[PDB]
């Protein structure tokens, strides 16, 4: 048996897909789970860097550049015939570099979603919108409401007028040439703060505030994708769909996004992921079941994109796609996307000018250029062991004048029998103790309770014990894990939970609850504390590269700890073992932590340091060291690497807070 | 006065060695301490060139000199160099630093 | 006054080796002279505790001695040794009997 | 083709082996030299430890011990049928150290062969024989008459009375045990020198002498062996061979021989030599001619002795062979035989007394035991080449007023093609020379001629030169080398000649004519001088032992250069070369040498010296240095480096006086 985790935006026909996982387990036994987290772009990254992550995400292909760039993607090899069934420039929007990254799906495009009640004939200029706005707030209503907090809804007239992101030519992009400063872009943006200053519209509005007012006849018109249109359908209103107003006598040039899949680099799973992504979901059933739970617009699928274009709001998207831009899918476009959101935001409140929020926007889009691409690393070159008190989720609370405390663990390994050593630690002093388990693959236990009045719950089909208990054990029922976690609080409180996925030891402290707490929520990332500390079986896939037009051969290893969720200042203990490394090796060691990390370093050659915080040894081990300011980011880090002269990055890992880490290496 | 390895405590301020010696402070460099005469001891196993010069010595002390009681093995220590580019560069074995044995040459 | 290399004839007989050294009669047995003084020069190749050592001295000259220059190197002689026993041993290569290069340690 | 030469006393049947040879030669056209040197038992030794030798000795087995004890014979392996066809205790004879060194040919005792005529009545007992040596000199003759000058005819007595050489007892000889001065042999001896003191013989009577006295009849009596029958058979004498008389009433103990033939193990023709003596002369119809040139006694070929037997002479011979005793083949022999030689001597012409010649002979027989049995040495643990004045057979001459000289070359070669290098070095200043070259094996030659008006003999058949010279050449006659002298000589002088065994290279020097001697007289062993220096093809056979009861390794290297025949001090140069030799070996080198020698030396690693005379090196060439005196034996050599605490003698060679030498070593 196996499972299939995925990622997409709550805005999306996520139950159709999860429908077609419905069909793709029943085939296949393999159960499928689809989720909608909240930034799961920005969040995919962090925990993909970890091993932890879903098998497979779904978001337009404008982040895949940087996610593959950081080797967070596996390449995708589809057969000629299979290529053939979907349009090229859709493989070429998931294509960076020369390898295919991800599945193109779907296209979207930005349109004008007007109410045909209330504005029989919507405008075809954006400068007639304002006067528009006083005839309709004459009758008690507004003219538009569409999301300002993102600028992805505020880029078609900004690019109206000859905006642009990076210029491009030559078949690639001039990241350090940047059109957001430039005439039309200031013309565009400028419009929009005047239609705020005049209170056609509020600054503060959102996707929700828009949709709701559009789709409730509060506005006559609003600006979204195909997917909004489903819950206009549900609605009252008779809308219709049509191309953006033209700037400047120009048309608006949306950016056009790809909805695609990428494969997580660590998931096990990656056959099947091909199996569901290919076969089911690129299938004219399957883009038929999303499509019916949200309409995807115009799909990737020649089929079912020839019965598609049919619907005229398609067809609409289709001429707004075509006149804008798609949208670049190098790494920078995060950045970009992040300077013109500050811009536009201190543009439409008032905090910024728009020559001011422009031109900062023009020095912050471009940044932090890539120096090297990362790719996964064997085993038998480098390995990671750590231990580590964060977990996928997890919660800890406390339970006052409880006579059982209740402890949950949600364990996933591979498709293949496990083996776990488990260490339940007595706290100081009679209170009796319940240990609910689930796991979705057979597992061979070491469980270790000393002196604990301890119950357990779990599968007697699934778990096999080295050391059994006869009495106080309990069949786990088979419910989701809500459920499961309502039926353990049943019994008692419950002072701790957590998800781990494959670990190899978990050791689990009772009496140690930090803060006060008295609800236990399971929050993702979270900090377990002194509660729990596990080792997990699979590490973060190690990556390395080659730093081009480096001199010499300098050895760079690169340590990452994400962040950490509110804690005190913690020491994390790093061993390094160099196997097979000349008498002079000339290396250096990287270790990138919250300002809060102190290091605690032993290795056995010589070898260069530079850390954040304050870094000590074993040897003379009083006598902090007071670390320097290092880049946040990936490709902040390995810059500094080339800056260090360093012409090849061996090894380079991030995990979350954890106490303990060792690095072995190779390739003599 | 034979030729043994005695106690020498360093700080590298006061050699000018703080600057790119950042750790330790102080360590121990122990010297080669006492005179070289003959007969000469079988734990100094002294070269033949010493027990020559010693005797031309013995012979012409105005025109020739004594052996001299010297280290004849050192051993490493861990330090904390720095680069000019500005680097920290542990060196764990810093070698040629400390005395492991003395003897005359 | 930089270490270095000087001449040194020595006579077997002399140092009372014409006894068990039959041949030869005198031969050169360079010795290492001059002041081992910071900065030590790139030739002299001076191991840190010779420079450590020199600078404490420049610091306490009444309670640490200098660094000293001695033979870093040695080379053989063809000899003829004389066994106990009584027999004319010759050695091609009685090492350690002339200095091939000089430093301070 | 091949050849044999073979050496034989000259009081046996040598024409006939000389006519078996010529039955082999035609058979298998291999040519036999039978030759008979003076004191050829003390020559042999020293020829073939310089690979220079006959192919095969004929000898008593007395001195076969201490030649095969050097490693200078073969050993014997016949099939047990024919080993069954000849006596055991011949075998045992030959047998020393439980390897066949020989293949026994005949027994030999002596006997008293009588003058029928004159003493119709031989007496029973010494002690008559003065009384009878007065009677018959009343009638002009004398009584008895034998050789004095060899102790062999002189044993008998000595031995009668209780006389022995050696005590033998548990299988072994005590060399520690002589009998030479205890009562009977002083009993025996002293009435010796009463019958020289009464004028009853004559001390300096010899085998010739004895002989010819009774052959012509002027003695009644004489003692003597097998062979000395035919030359009586050829006188008038009407002879009569009996037992010998009893000394104080007990029967005389003769030394009994054991003619016996040994292989050279210098000899390449081993094979051919085993097909010789086994199959031709070990025949009825071989020892058939053999006895009919000279009376072998009794044959060890239980045939032809069946047939012999009847023989009444031979008869005798048995009677006197059973009462006395089989020599020792011990090496010591040689020492002891020595001595005794010198005490009769030296006790018959008056000069010592018996008590005091016999004492001296006691401490003087027993000597230079034996440290370890010397082993031929492969080349490839050992190699030596080293170039010579001295030549197999050689004489230097000088032509006054000669305008032609003439030079003569006889060289012998493996049955192969063979290669060699040729030089004739002009003299200082027109004088035509002539060059006779003879060869026994195909030759490919290297001449080298420059400025000499040189005349050539030789085989065109034979002889292949790389650079031949047309006119001027003459083909050589097939004729003895004596007669090929000779007819050298008719065209011109002869200057120097030489007979060389398996030259590599040869270098002839004009004009360079030593002393003062004007005719060409070929002597054996003779030193060229500056006129011949070759370098032969094969060495002396590289030997060695371990030294047993020697704690440690430490290697031994011998090198003794044999007696030069009266040349002023000479310097010899030598070449050492240890290949896979461990860092700190501990070795030695053992340089003997007539007194006039100084040593020159060349090594390269750290080694002991031991050396006669005075030695000197290339480092700090000049101060020599006084050498020590040294065992002159080789078992003497031996010993010295047992003294040495030599556990091993990794090399041990003997040269003639040779200018240089040069060994290689081996066996890491
Ligand atoms: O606004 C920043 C955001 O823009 C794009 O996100 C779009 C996405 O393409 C659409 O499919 C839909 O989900 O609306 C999103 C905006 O709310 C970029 O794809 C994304 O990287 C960027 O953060
Ligand atoms: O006299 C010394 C001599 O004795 C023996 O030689 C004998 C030999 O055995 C006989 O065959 C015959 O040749 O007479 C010889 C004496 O003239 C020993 O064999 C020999 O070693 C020794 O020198
Ligand atoms: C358990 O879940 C993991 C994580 O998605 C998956 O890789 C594995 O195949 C699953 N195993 C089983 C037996 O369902
Ligand atoms: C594991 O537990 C689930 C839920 O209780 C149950 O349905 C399943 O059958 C168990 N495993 C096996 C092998 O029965
Ligand atoms: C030449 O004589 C040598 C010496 O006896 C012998 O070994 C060889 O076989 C002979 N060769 C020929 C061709 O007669
Ligand atoms: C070598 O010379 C001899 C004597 O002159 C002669 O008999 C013989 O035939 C020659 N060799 C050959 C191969 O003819």
């Amino acid at each position: 048996e196996g499972k299939l985790v995925i990622w997409i935006n709550g805005d999306k026909g996520y139950n159709g897909l999860a429908e077609v996982g419905k069909k793709f387990e029943k085939d296949t036994g393999i159960k499928v789970t689809v989720e909608h987290p909240d930034k799961l772009e920005e969040k995919f990254p962090q925990v993909a860097a970890t091993g932890d992550g879903p098998d497979i995400i779904f978001w337009a292909h404008d982040r895949f550049g940087g996610y593959a760039q950081s080797g967070l993607l596996a390449e995708i090899t589809p057969a000629a015939a299979f290529q053939d069934k979907l349009y090229p420039f859709t493989w070429d929007a998931v294509r960076y570099n020369g390898k295919l990254i991800a599945y193109p799906i779907a296209v979207e495009a930005l349109s004008l979603i007007y109410n045909k009640d209330l504005l029989p004939n919507p405008p075809k200029t954006w400068e007639e919108i304002p006067a528009l706005d006083k005839e309709l707030k004459a009758k008690g209503k507004s003219a538009l409401m569409f999301n300002l907090q993102e600028p992805y809804f505020t880029w078609p007239l900004i690019a109206a007028d000859g905006g642009y992101a990076f210029k491009y030519a030559a078949g690639k992009y001039d990241i350090k040439d940047v059109g957001v400063d430039n005439a039309g872009a200031k013309a565009g943006l400028t419009f929009l703060v005047d239609l705020i200053k005049n209170k056609h519209m509020n600054a503060d509005t959102d996707y929700s505030i828009a949709e709701h007012a559009f789709n409730h006849g509060e506005t006559a018109m609003t600006i979204n994708g195909p997917w909004a249109w489903s819950n206009i359908d549900t609605s009252a209103v008779n809308y219709g769909v049509t191309v953006l107003p033209t700037f400047k006598g120009q048309p608006s040039k949306p950016f056009v996004g790809v909805l695609s899949a990428g494969i997580n680099a660590a998931s096990p799973n990656k056959e099947l992921a091909k199996e569901f992504l290919e076969n089911y979901l690129l299938t004219d059933e399957g883009l038929e079941a999303v499509n019916k739970d949200k309409p995807l617009g115009a799909v990737a699928l020649k089929s079912y994109e020839e019965e598609l274009v049919k619907d005229p709001r398609v067809a609409a998207t289709m001429e707004n796609a075509q006149k804008g831009e798609i949208m670049p899918n190098i790494p920078q476009m995060s950045a970009f996307w992040y300077a013109v959101r500050t811009a536009v935001i201190n543009a439409a409140s008032g905090r910024q000018t728009v020559d001011a929020a422009l031109a900062a926007a023009q020095t912050n889009a471009a940044a932090e250029t890539v120096h090297c691409d990362l790719q996964p690393v064997g085993p038998e070159r480098g390995e990671v062991t750590y231990t580590t008190s964060q977990v996928s989720k997890g919660c800890v609370a406390q339970a006052p004048n409880a006579i059982l405390e209740v402890h949950v663990l949600f364990l996933e390994f591979p498709t293949g029998p496990s083996q776990l050593e488990l260490t339940l630690q007595a706290s100081k002093q009679p209170r009796e103790v319940l240990l609910v388990l689930s796991v979705n693959s057979s597992v061979f236990l070491h469980l270790q309770a000393l002196g604990i009045p301890l119950h357990l719950a779990y599968n007697s089909s699934l778990v096999t014990f080295q050391e059994p208990p006869g009495v106080n054990t309990t069949e786990l029922p088979s419910f989701p894990k809500t459920q499961i976690l309502e039926w353990a609080a049943e019994r008692g409180p419950i002072t701790s939970a957590a998800e781990l996925n494959d670990p190899q030891s978990i050791l689990l402290r009772l009496g140690q609850a930090q803060g006060s707490l008295s609800f236990c929520m399971l929050e993702a990332s979270q900090d377990m504390g002194r509660t729990l500390e596990w080792r997990p079986r699979t590490p973060a896939l190690v990556r390395g590269c080659h730093l081009e037009g480096v001199a010499g051969h300098k050895e760079a290893h690169i340590l990452r700890v994400l962040p950490g969720h509110s804690a005190g200042p913690r020491t994390v203990t790093v061993k390094v073992e160099l196997s097979c490394a000349p008498g002079d090796l000339d290396a250096v060691l990287i270790l990138q932590g919250p300002p809060y990390v102190s290091w605690l370093i032993d290795a056995n050659h010589n070898m260069q340091i530079w850390t954040t915080g304050e870094y000590s040894f074993k040897i003379f081990p009083e006598k902090n060291i007071r670390g320097f300011k290092l880049p946040d980011t990936p490709q902040g880090l390995l810059g500094e690497a080339r800056m260090l002269n360093a012409s090849i990055v061996a090894s380079f890992v991030e995990l979350p807070l954890a106490s303990i880490v060792s690095l072995h290496a190779s390739s003599c | 006065s034979h030729c043994q390895k005695t106690s020498l405590r360093v700080n590298f301020e006061d050699i000018g060695w703080d600057s790119w010696i950042i750790a330790p402070k102080e360590y121990e460099a122990y010297e080669c301490k006492g005179g070289c005469f003959f007969p000469l001891a079988d734990d100094v196993t002294p070269t033949k060139h010493a027990i020559v010069q010693t005797l031309v010595h013995l012979k012409f002390p105005t025109k020739v000199g004594k052996a001299c009681c010297v280290p004849t093995k050192l051993s490493p220590i861990s330090v904390l160099y720095k680069d000019d580019m500005g680097v920290p560069t542990l060196k764990y074995h810093y070698e040629g630093m400390s005395v492991a044995e003395c003897g005359c040459r």
